[PDB]
């Protein structure tokens, strides 16, 4: 990210906007999307000849799809690889129009509300952009689902005091 | 954590709870006299129904904007129309409307009406009808 | 009955009262489509509301006017475009009805038409909705 | 914004195309 | 810390963490109760932020810089 | 008389010829699979119009004059909260 | 209009009485100044009049 | 006959029958053409029913009232309302004739326009329409 | 009243004052919507004023003429139409009144209806608006 | 080291924050005889509409292209009418028009109105109001 | 179907403009 | 000449992509 004059590298999701996104209050309209295009469920290594030392399978996204994915990657002689970084499952997205501030940029986490369940899930900023005109401001925001927001505290992180100070 | 229920829930996935309020309890206060009900040298509590009366009793009772530690919504604007400052039906629109706004913000209440309006001498009366979840 | 329209403490009554008043609602229907047992319909969410308003403002203390001490005709018609021009938030208020809302004006048309110097007046009011951004 | 929805809708059919294989 | 400490933050840490089964809202006789005291609070934080500010050297406006010069 | 039968992971099976609101059917000769769709009639503003949830990757079975014709699986699944 | 309740942007402060104070006033028919609603204005419009018998009513 | 408008258990009676109703009904036709033959046509289903209402809601009671003990111009307009804003599903009957069945309300407009506070309205209905939801086989 | 339109200092007076004269004006209002609560609406702006005139021009000096010494009919219209044809901008002012402001014409058209050889026209206005030019900061 | 890859120098992009205007102060001066004030050997400086007083009888009294050192904004343009050149309805729009257009150049001042207009012998009367910021 | 008009004509284009020859 | 206004569209947002950067 350039902002202004200065060169920063940070980290996806580390800020969360104060402001939740909900469908009787401030959201125009929006599009929920589930797709399988994209998924791999297996792994295939080959040495640096091309012929095949290992494979592995991931049952939990076997579970969701019967069909088997294969995806080929090679090791040189001074790398050894990860497999498991190499597995992806299926996407889940949002297209959101609405009213919001300045703060929703890409990169940062943002929460909508289900209607039906009343329940909160945390998204990921994926395309925004900002628009004035004729006296009316709207955002539009293109939206990577994480997951569901724990009700009440996931952890429950609760703050560790003595019984006594002194 | 994992669902995404935004299209649809799955068939197996329970839903946890059904979202409600509980049980409206309040310290007991007595009319007449404007002070809490002390029982068996303790405070007494009451539910439902009187709950919401005492409620709307100390809601209709204060004044919008004249207490530092109120919000902007807490109160009514009656004091305004003392004296005639309005004309009769304009005092009565503005009556009803400000008695309106002040209830509604209790989520226990679900719709007010002022449906009766009279003028006699200086005095002016209401009948208010409040309808709770219970 | 008595019109009044008053943006906070500043305050206008009509001096002449119109011949009639009438009030329009709508609400939005989604109609959809289906094989072999036709059309079907859910409700979509209601419209603002609006209303017209026809009538003059006199340039003499008539018998049938409402009260006595109005402005002149072309004061309230540049206090009205005035409140037009800002986009004012106003209140307008018919009493002895349930009429008693937030408004903005939308259209504002004057005219003479003969020897008495009246201003004869067509007025456009829309209902006003404020939008709630949730917070956490 | 026509050309941005065109493109979309270009993108999403390419995609389609490309899992279901072509010769 | 010293800004954020304010009396809507304190008077919710202070509801939540009294334990009675009444009702917990604007026009109780518990919120009552506890308003009244917080924004007390909140005015003496503004105090004990400013008192470092007094004690130094550096800003110590007119009589304390004469006093710590003395 | 066209019917489609959707088949769920957990073994329900349903027939949902009442709900569909369109079909199309197509192929081409320089791709080696058939392609098929479908949409539904799914209220969430109205109690009476919800239905059932499809997920991903359940087989969908097409059907013309008591013949099948189609045998697939679910790809790709999209809500629009207006319509 | 009547003159109660009007209140009086001048005034910045008066000495304070207690309400049961003002009633008893009010009753014995004078004209005062109080602090109710956040400002300061005047109780009640009434006149010295106190005794009333058949020919003058409360009116 | 009578006019009534329900919602569950809470019924409305029109107080004055209007001078006159209608019901408006059509079905889908779908066109095509053929080269050299011209035009050609087919079935697409039929539409749901709409109805329009007119009348006015009186401030006293008169000789032509349907039943005496209705309620105030202004709290049948306050109920028709409220039932607009909501959404409602409603159920709609004129006694004598073949009209029964489910509505949801498309429009209300009502207007003062003499000296008898009397409120005239005009009432637009949709007819309501339920789809059955499949079952899972046996 | 009176009715001018100036250019510059080249200033004409209508002959006739017609027999009724209109504002227009109108405000721009945005209109979107929220899920589950319906339309809601915002301020854009207020439009430019527009005002449409109809008279004749006299042949010939009448009793209830403004005044004497005016030109032709079609040296009126000559007038008119040049300035019309430009695109210049203008003044228009009605006496004893609120309406003074800078116009541009939009429409003007002319005709003859009977044996007295008077010209009746309809002229169209509108409001002409300046905007500020920015200044570079000290 | 680092390239500035923006025109001009970072000084140049340091925005001093924006406050209302500054308090309007004036020297004072007599209107009877048109003479500034002197008080206790030196000039006498008021304050807020005071000095706005003074300001609008200063520009009322100038005519607007007649100095080479004013711009040609400053002034009004109430000498055309003198004599009667044009009708009286012409000159009562005019010079209101003068007026108005003549006075609203301060950002002090906010609107002006003139509402009262009369013709009597050779003098032309009118009330004119004006709103400021106090 | 739009898409599917839009992307036609531009296949037809681009095959002319190749049987032409790009520079 | 509607696909040529979309072509010209749609050139011109890629050049300016691709003047941007894209990963």
């Amino acid at each position: 990210e350039a902002n202004l004059d200065k060169f920063n590298v940070i980290e996806k999701g580390t800020v969360t906007l104060s402001v939740m996104f909900e469908e009787g209050f401030n959201i125009i309209n929006t599009t929920f999307s589930e797709s399988m295009e994209n998924v791999k469920n297996k792994v295939i290594v080959v040495d640096q000849y091309g012929s095949k030392i290992s494979e592995k399978i991931d049952n939990e996204i076997f579970k969701e799809v019967n069909v088997i994915m294969q995806k080929v990657i090679q090791q040189q002689e001074n790398q050894d690889v990860d497999i498991d970084s190499e597995f992806n499952g299926i996407e889940k997205s949002c297209s959101l129009k609405g009213y919001g501030d300045v703060s929703c940029i890409t990169g940062r986490g943002v929460k909508v509300k289900d209607s039906y369940t009343k329940l909160v899930g945390l998204f990921y900023i994926d395309t925004d952009k900002h628009t004035w005109q004729n006296g009316e401001y709207q955002i539009e925001l293109e939206l990577n689902f994480q997951n569901l927001m724990d009700e009440k505290s996931a952890g429950q992180d609760e703050p560790k005091e003595e019984s006594n100070l002194g | 954590s994992t669902i995404f229920p935004f299209i649809g829930v799955p068939e197996d996935y329970i839903l946890p709870k059904t979202e409600e309020l509980p049980i409206f309890r309040e310290v007991a206060w007595d009319f007449e006299k404007d002070e809490p009900i002390l029982e068996k040298g303790d405070f007494k509590i009451i539910e439902k129904k009187e709950a919401l009366k005492v409620w709307i009793y100390k809601c209709i009772k204060t004044n919008r904007y004249e207490h530092e530690i109120y919000s902007l919504e807490y109160g009514t604007e009656l004091s305004e129309l003392i004296g005639q400052k309005y004309t009769k039906g304009l005092t009565e629109s503005e009556a009803s409307r400000f008695i309106k706004e002040a209830l509604l913000i209790n989520p226990y209440i679900l719709e007010v009406n002022v449906k009766s309006a009279n003028f006699n001498r200086d005095i002016l009366s209401a009948n208010v009808k409040v309808s709770t979840i219970y | 009955m008595e019109m009044w329209l008053r943006q906070a403490e500043d305050r206008f009554r009509f001096p002449v009262f119109p011949s009639s008043f009438s009030i329009n609602g709508k609400a939005a229907v989604n109609s959809s489509s289906i094989l072999k047992i036709g059309e079907i319909a859910t409700f979509g969410g209601v419209a603002l509301k609006s209303i017209s308003i026809s009538s003059f403002f006199p340039n003499k203390d008539y018998t049938f006017c409402d009260y006595t001490g109005f402005p002149s005709p072309y004061d309230c018609v540049n206090k009205i475009e005035k409140w037009m021009k800002e986009g004012f938030i106003l209140r307008f208020t018919i009493t002895e009805t349930n009429i008693n809302m937030e408004v903005i004006i939308e259209g504002f048309s004057y005219e003479e038409r003969d020897g008495t110097r009246d201003v004869y007046f067509t007025l456009d009011l829309k209902e006003y909705k404020r939008i709630k951004i949730p917070k956490v | 914004a026509d050309i941005e929805k065109i493109t979309s809708k270009l993108v999403a059919s390419i995609q389609l195309a490309q899992l279901g294989g072509v010769l | 810390m010293y800004s954020d400490q304010t009396y809507e933050v304190i008077k919710n840490r202070t509801l939540e963490n009294i334990n009675l089964d009444i009702y917990k809202g604007e026009g109780s006789f518990l919120n009552n109760m506890v308003s009244g005291n917080n924004l007390e609070l909140s005015k003496i934080y503004l105090e004990l932020s400013k008192m470092h500010k007094m004690a130094f050297i550096q800003d110590t406006y007119n009589q304390f810089l004469d006093k710590r010069v003395n | 008389m066209i019917k489609i039968w959707v088949h769920i992971k957990n073994g329900s099976i349903y027939d949902i010829t009442d709900i569909v609101d369109k079909v199309s059917w197509s192929g081409d000769y320089k791709s080696p699979s058939r392609t098929l769709e479908f949409s539904i009639i799914q209220s969430s503003f109205d109690n009476v119009f919800q239905q059932i949830d499809i997920p991903i990757a359940s087989t969908v079975c097409f059907y013309v004059d008591e013949k099948e014709l189609f045998r697939g699986m679910i790809i790709n699944r999209s809500k629009d909260s207006s319509s | 209009q009547s003159v109660t309740y009007t209140k009086l942007s001048d005034v910045v402060d008066i000495p304070k009485m207690t309400k049961v104070d003002a009633e008893s006033r009010v009753n014995k028919g004078e004209l005062i100044l109080i602090k109710e609603a956040g400002a300061i204005r005047i109780a009640r419009g009434v006149n010295s009049l106190t005794e009333l018998t058949a020919e003058k009513g409360e009116m």
